[PDB]
């Protein structure tokens, strides 16, 4: 992954400005309502039974946090991803046995989450960094099937 | 198929639209030329400077259908389904785009109406372009 100049003061021109709670406990709650299957693997979260019930959910809430709170460790080292998610890479693949297709639904759900907030900010090359950056953490996090 | 919930809604956010067809699928199919570039490859006779003057009536030949299907979201086939000799028997579009401009889509209408773009809106809008993409490629099935 060859990183381009204004590619990487882009992602951080825009990650100062993110709201990892507020932002990290929609994505998780868009998801797990947008599609519905992967309620699966959080059912010890408690109640996840009506969009109300789980926008409500301080579990989901919380893990929202933690979540894109590791995309964070994406940006801050754009160029050790394969590393600082090789780790995540083994939970997720031996453990939690997500398929790597949910990996890529969150991501495209970030992008939709950081566009919702920052408007017309968010500007086309914006994008193109950030569906760049998920479809490379999204990798990573599969690397581990392979 | 879509729900009770879901009709009403994508028609509420299609109200919000407004007028605004032209620009919105015309910033919607651009944003999927940079964003997925790849996607280009349909559109060699296509100028694709921003701001050219054809993606500009593409977007609200693009942009009108989803309306008008939109108007009658009860029977989608027969309303698009002209779209599909086109896309499938000629176009060959690799059903996987359909995603991307279901994606910048969402994402245009993101960036205007955020409040409006709701958890319950994010998915039923998401619902109707689902079957809207699954009625151009039927000719595949
Ligand atoms: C693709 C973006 C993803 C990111 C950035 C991500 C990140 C993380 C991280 C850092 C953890 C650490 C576990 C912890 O903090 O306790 C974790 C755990 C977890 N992940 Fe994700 N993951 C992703 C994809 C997914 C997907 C697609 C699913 C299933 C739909 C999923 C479900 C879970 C669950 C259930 C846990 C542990 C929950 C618990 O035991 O309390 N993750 N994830
Ligand atoms: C909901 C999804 C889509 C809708 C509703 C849609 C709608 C349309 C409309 C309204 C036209 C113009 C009809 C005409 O003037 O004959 C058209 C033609 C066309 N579509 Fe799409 N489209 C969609 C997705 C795609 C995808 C995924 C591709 C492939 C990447 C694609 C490629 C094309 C091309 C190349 C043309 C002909 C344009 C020209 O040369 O004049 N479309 N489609």
């Amino acid at each position: 992954v060859q990183w381009s100049a204004e590619e990487k003061q882009l992602i951080s021109g825009l990650w100062g400005k993110v709201n990892v709670a507020d932002c990290g406990a929609e994505a998780l709650a868009r998801l797990l309502i947008v599609y519905p299957w992967t309620q699966r693997f959080f059912a010890s979260f408690g109640n996840l039974s009506s969009p109300t019930a789980i926008l409500g959910n301080p579990m989901v809430r919380a893990h929202g946090k933690k979540v894109l709170t590791s995309f964070g460790d994406a940006v801050k080292n754009l160029d050790n991803i394969k590393n600082t998610f090789a780790q995540l890479s083994e939970l997720h693949c031996d453990k939690l046995h997500v398929d790597p297709e949910n990996f890529r639904l969150l991501g495209d759900i970030l992008i939709i989450v950081l566009a919702a907030h920052f408007t017309k900010e968010f500007t086309p090359e914006c994008q193109a960094a950030w569906q760049k950056l998920v479809r490379v953490v999204a990798h990573a996090l599969a690397r581990k099937y392979h | 198929v879509l729900s009770g919930t879901d009709k009403t809604n994508v028609k509420g956010i299609f109200s919000k639209i407004s007028s605004h067809a032209e620009e919105y699928g015309a910033e919607t199919l651009e944003r999927m030329f940079i964003t997925y570039p790849q996607t280009k490859t349909y559109f060699p006779h296509f100028d694709l400077h921003h701001g050219s003057a054809q993606i500009k009536a593409h977007g609200k030949k693009v942009a009108n259908a989803l309306i008008e299907a939109v108007n009658h979201i009860d029977d989608i086939s027969g309303a698009l389904s002209k779209l599909s000799d086109l896309h499938a028997q000629k176009l060959r579009v690799d059903p996987v785009n359909f995603k991307l401009l279901g994606q910048c889509f969402l994402v245009v209408v993101a960036i205007h109406h955020p409040s409006a773009l709701t958890p319950e809106v994010h998915a039923s809008l998401d619902k109707f372009l689902c079957a809207v993409g699954a009625v151009l490629t039927a000719k595949y099935r």
